[PDB]
């Protein structure tokens, strides 16, 4: 397949991809605030997921999200409110496969369940690695805690 | 003969004992005065009441029970009642200070002060009896009175009487709802004492009681009276072949011998049935097969746990009322072929047949209706180990940073006891998982 | 048997104590003469907690009035119930405090303390066994603040195994009464945090705002505030005065509601605070009471609990409703409002229901919780005092007494340490 792309159409396709990226980047900026709130800090992860909350939403809508060892946060593709669902709020995390739109479940103080679909299998392996670190250590938080207050 | 001594510690223990005593007196026709004033119209009472009551030279009945509590606010509440003419004030020992959901005080600085008196009382009660089989210790894990004092008394009773059965009945802190915060503090220390110094222990909670009452009895504003009535009915059903007889009498020793598979695994799963209201006992045909099948349903268990998660090692089976052996045989044949019910690949069968000719009675003003026959089951499964797992997880969360521990330290007690209890519970859970796994 | 000895200090303390005594006498059926005119059942058994058995059934109050100005005893004695107390307990000096803490503690706290010590010792010896001592006073003056702290210290030294509970009145920058109030408050906080078991926060401005915006009173005065604080005190003590199903006592609350001895302050509150025209149109239920206990509008604090995290919560009910509703309410509150309490410690709400309803009202519930809202008051007091000590004004009065200036330095160091501890415990994180 890489062959196909190489000898057939590669360079002109990548010039057109130049053009398509330029078309996208010149349009909107509200996503910038979300990413700035997410980039490179105690926030372990920074990426976009299609979101299912409780049965409030049973249909996918791409949103933006945040992942701290102490909190999880999310925004609706440019939401004004930095919506907060902390690790200290949530009590479980699971992986769900909804019609090959693969997603990560989590259950919260509040009788809440959030289902967050990061797009494709590598992006999902990445976000699931970060969550299998972050909230599973928020569950291992119990056996990691006893050292830093007394 | 078949006579036992009941022990009631804490407010819950005292109220449960009162409910059991009132149930016994109403079911045996025992009048609250203590005599038999029914000289015009008799309504029963010509039976073997010597198991629980005592007969004097004048025709009076004296209860044989231990009502002890560190707080006098329960003793006076019971004393100002209408049955105050039944028992004796000497059996109700008051106290100045109490534990009130505290173990250290009630085990060292409070419970150690009233020891000789209760030992003398129980020795006198035992001397007044001829045949002794077991004891009915009523307490609670949440209540500090029902934990520290109960542990210190049972540790002495175990070393003073080894040939006698030592039962246990208390209330388990539900993982979802709870009354206090320091409940696991007392529970983690009480479980070690009840495991390494007792023979059997029965565990129940209240959330399952709430679920079953709202689901069957359909009540919107429950109360402790129904909770006590259910426990009293269960106790009466368990000790049904002692006060009366039947085709196959099942004494305490008959079932406790088989109810204990291992010295470490002695936590059966009780299930009373039918738990229904008056309107739920009129337009519903009742047989034995249906209720036996319902006894294995997770919705009717008093412990929140899915039986399908583990499997059964031993089952103790009981009945009360007009029960036909053919129905029992048919129920056994049906359940032995049920694929839903899981069991070990080694024990093909185990259960008991207790036929009781006396049907259960009713209470004027209560919620229990007139049922021809009753049924109670005592099974042993490994799916219940999750409750101990949750308790250990809680203890780890609430011990990592030593919340509310400085009080116990100031009272006087070894901090290493927490680690000892933690490792003992972990070892018990490991033993349970090793038993649960098959070949 | 188990009795509680009550103490008095400060003119505001004296008036609120008299109001509380009148309220409890009216509730328990006591005529102003001194005999008994009640018609209840539990009003004869545990009535000896605050009274004493005498001939003719004439119960006597158990409270010692400590003051430095004779003008207060005449005012409280001329009241409808001022003729029933013990005149021997009215120990008053000849010179006033002048709103001075140091002067009142030294001069008016040396030759007058012996009599009150003798009388309180005699009262304690008169009974069999006691639990603690209740003192109601105010930080606005040299009478309550200058003497109550010393009294508490002495009684703690003599009888360490007793409950030290008080209801001192915190000051307010918006509503002030003394120019040197920051100095007296700073001096009192050290003793409150060193030699006091527990302390409750009392504010007048918040009570005024509440009675203005909810009760809608025509001419609200100190009588209304005294009535409210008396009702709060009665609701706190109904756990012991009127036993029910799930009874409680002061010491269990103190142990369970105080995580660390350095932080023993609380935040009281009562549920049914309605206007006169709404009493005949209300729905008496659990969720309404839960909402009026959880909101800051009904709270008598001059601050916002929403700025911090809830630490310890106790809901004491007084009535005949249920047990399931309380637990389901607290469960769903902890579920929804997760960002308002410490997540590290679940189940921070204590349940308590008194089956004995109060006299004149069927539904009553109080609230004793320790929320993270006093940090603002602490920091503003620190700011004013640190300012108040920079150029050293209103200090020659204290210096002329001879008490030095290092005491202010150690007090400010202590309060800086306390506020630092409070702020680093507010953000009680789960892990790194």
């Amino acid at each position: 397949w890489q062959q196909e792309v190489v000898e057939t159409i590669y360079d002109a396709v990548n010039a057109d991809t130049d053009k398509i990226e330029a078309r996208r980047k010149a349009k909107n900026k509200q996503l910038g605030q979300e990413e700035d709130y997410a980039m490179g800090k105690d926030c372990i992860m920074h990426g976009y997921m299609l979101k299912l909350g409780n049965p409030f939403l049973t249909q996918w809508q791409r949103r933006y999200f945040y992942l701290f060892p102490n909190r999880l946060e999310w925004r609706g593709e440019g939401e004004s409110r930095q919506s907060l669902l902390t690790m200290e709020q949530i009590m479980s995390v699971e992986e769900t496969q909804i019609k090959d739109r693969k997603c990560i479940l989590l259950r919260i103080k509040g009788g809440k369940q959030f289902v967050l679909q990061c797009e494709s299998d590598p992006e999902f392996a990445q976000w699931l690695k970060e969550l299998t670190c972050t909230f599973n250590e928020a569950q291992r938080l119990l056996r990691r805690a006893p050292k830093f207050l007394n | 003969m078949r006579e036992c001594i009941s022990i009631h510690v804490g407010q819950a223990g005292v109220q449960i004992g009162n409910a059991c005593w009132e149930l016994y007196c109403l079911e045996h026709g025992i009048q609250p005065d203590g005599q038999m004033p029914s000289d015009k119209t008799i309504g029963g009472g010509d039976d073997s009441f010597n198991t629980f009551f005592s007969e004097t030279g004048a025709g009076k009945h004296v209860p044989r029970a231990v009502f002890v509590d560190l707080e006098p606010t329960v003793v006076d509440e019971v004393r100002t009642g209408t049955y105050r003419q039944l028992f004796h004030p000497e059996q109700l020992i008051t106290g100045k200070e109490d534990a009130a959901n505290n173990y250290a005080r009630g085990h060292y600085t409070i419970g150690k002060e009233i020891v000789d008196l209760v030992l003398d009382r129980i020795r006198k009660l035992a001397d007044l009896c001829t045949g002794l089989q077991g004891f009915l210790i009523f307490h609670s894990f949440g209540g500090g009175t029902g934990s520290g004092f109960a542990s210190l008394l049972m540790e002495r009773l175990s070393v003073d009487y080894g040939k006698k059965s030592k039962l246990e009945f208390a209330i388990y802190p539900a993982p979802q709802v709870s009354t206090a915060v320091v409940e696991p503090y007392n529970s983690i220390l009480t479980t070690h004492t009840t495991l390494e110094h007792s023979d059997c222990a029965f565990m129940v909670d209240n959330e399952a009681i709430y679920d079953i009452c709202r689901r069957n009895l359909d009540i919107e504003r429950p109360t402790y009276t129904n909770l006590n009535r259910l426990i009293g009915q269960i106790v009466s059903s368990i000790t049904a072949s002692l006060r009366f007889d039947g085709a196959l009498n099942v004494d305490l020793t008959e079932f406790q011998t088989n109810l204990v598979p291992y010295p470490r695994i002695h936590f059966p799963l009780a299930t009373y049935a039918p738990v229904i209201s008056a309107e739920k006992a009129y337009h519903e045909q009742l047989s034995v097969a249906e209720i036996t099948n319902a006894c294995f349903e997770p919705a009717n268990q008093m412990v929140k746990c899915d039986p399908r998660h583990g499997k059964y090692m031993a089952c103790c089976m009981l009945y009360r009322g007009d029960v036909v052996p053919k129905d029992v045989n048919a129920a056994i044949a049906t359940i032995k072929t049920k694929r839903t019910i899981q069991f070990v690949d080694w024990c093909p069968t185990g259960f008991k047949v207790g036929i009781n000719y006396q049907p259960p009675t009713v209470v004027p003003g209560g919620d229990l209706a007139k049922v021809q026959r009753a049924v109670c089951m005592l099974s042993n499964t490994t799916a219940i180990a999750e409750a101990w797992a949750r308790l250990d997880h809680k203890f780890d969360l609430m011990y990592a940073k030593r919340a509310f521990v400085h009080w116990y330290v100031g009272e006087g007690m070894e901090e290493g006891e927490f680690s000892e209890a933690r490792e003992d519970l972990a070892a018990l859970e490991k033993d349970y998982e090793e038993v649960g796994v098959d070949s | 048997m188990r009795e509680i000895v009550h103490l008095q200090a400060g003119q505001c303390g004296n008036q609120i104590g008299a109001k509380f005594w009148e309220v409890i006498s009216d509730e328990h059926g006591i005529d102003p003469t001194g005999t008994y005119h009640g018609d209840s059942d539990l009003q004869l058994e545990r009535i000896n907690v605050y009274y004493n058995e005498a001939t003719g059934g004439k119960y006597v109050p158990r409270a010692v009035l400590v003051d430095l100005e004779p003008g207060t005893m005449d005012s409280v004695r001329s009241g409808p119930f001022g003729q029933i107390f013990r005149p021997d307990n009215f120990v008053f000096g000849q010179s006033g405090a002048g709103n001075n803490w140091a002067k009142g503690h030294y001069t008016e706290g040396a030759e007058l303390v012996d009599s009150v010590l003798d009388v309180v010792r005699k009262e304690a010896e008169s009974c069999d066994c006691l639990q603690g001592f209740q003192l109601t006073h105010s930080l606005g003056g040299g009478t309550g603040s200058g003497m109550g702290t010393l009294l508490i210290s002495k009684i703690r030294e003599e009888y360490p195994d007793r409950i030290m509970n008080t209801f001192s009145v915190v000051p307010s920058p918006k509503v002030s009464d003394t120019v040197v109030e920051p100095y007296n408050a700073t001096l009192s906080v050290h003793q409150l945090v060193e030699n006091t078991d527990e302390t409750y926060c009392i504010d007048n401005e918040a009570l005024y705002d509440i009675c203005f915006r909810t009760l809608k009173l025509t001419t609200p005065t100190y009588g209304d505030l005294n009535h409210l604080v008396s009702a709060t005190m009665s609701g706190v003590t109904t756990c012991l005065r009127f036993p029910g199903q799930l009874n409680a006592d002061l010491r269990k609350l103190a142990v369970n509601m105080v995580p660390f001895p350095r932080l023993h302050f609380f935040m009281p509150g009562f549920a049914p605070l309605t206007s006169r025209g709404s009493q005949q149109y209300r729905a008496l239920t659990v969720p309404e009471l839960t909402q009026q206990m959880f909101d800051a509008k009904n709270m008598m604090a001059a601050c916002d609990p929403r700025h911090g995290r809830y630490l310890t919560v106790a809901a004491v009910f007084r009535g005949r409703m249920s047990m399931k509703e309380v637990d389901e309410q607290m469960l769903n509150v902890q579920n929804k409002n997760s960002s308002y309490f410490v997540e590290w410690i679940p189940n921070n709400v204590k349940t308590a229901v008194c089956d004995i309803p109060p006299r004149g009202l069927k539904m009553s519930a109080t609230f004793i919780g320790n929320s993270t809202a006093i940090q603002e008051l602490f920091k503003r007091i620190s700011e004013q005092f640190t300012a108040m000590f920079r150029r050293k004004a209103f200090l020659h009065w204290y210096t002329g007494e001879g008490m030095d200036e290092m005491e202010f330095t150690e007090a400010e160091s202590n309060m800086n340490d306390l506020v630092s501890e409070y702020q680093q415990y507010q953000d009680a994180t789960a892990e790194e």
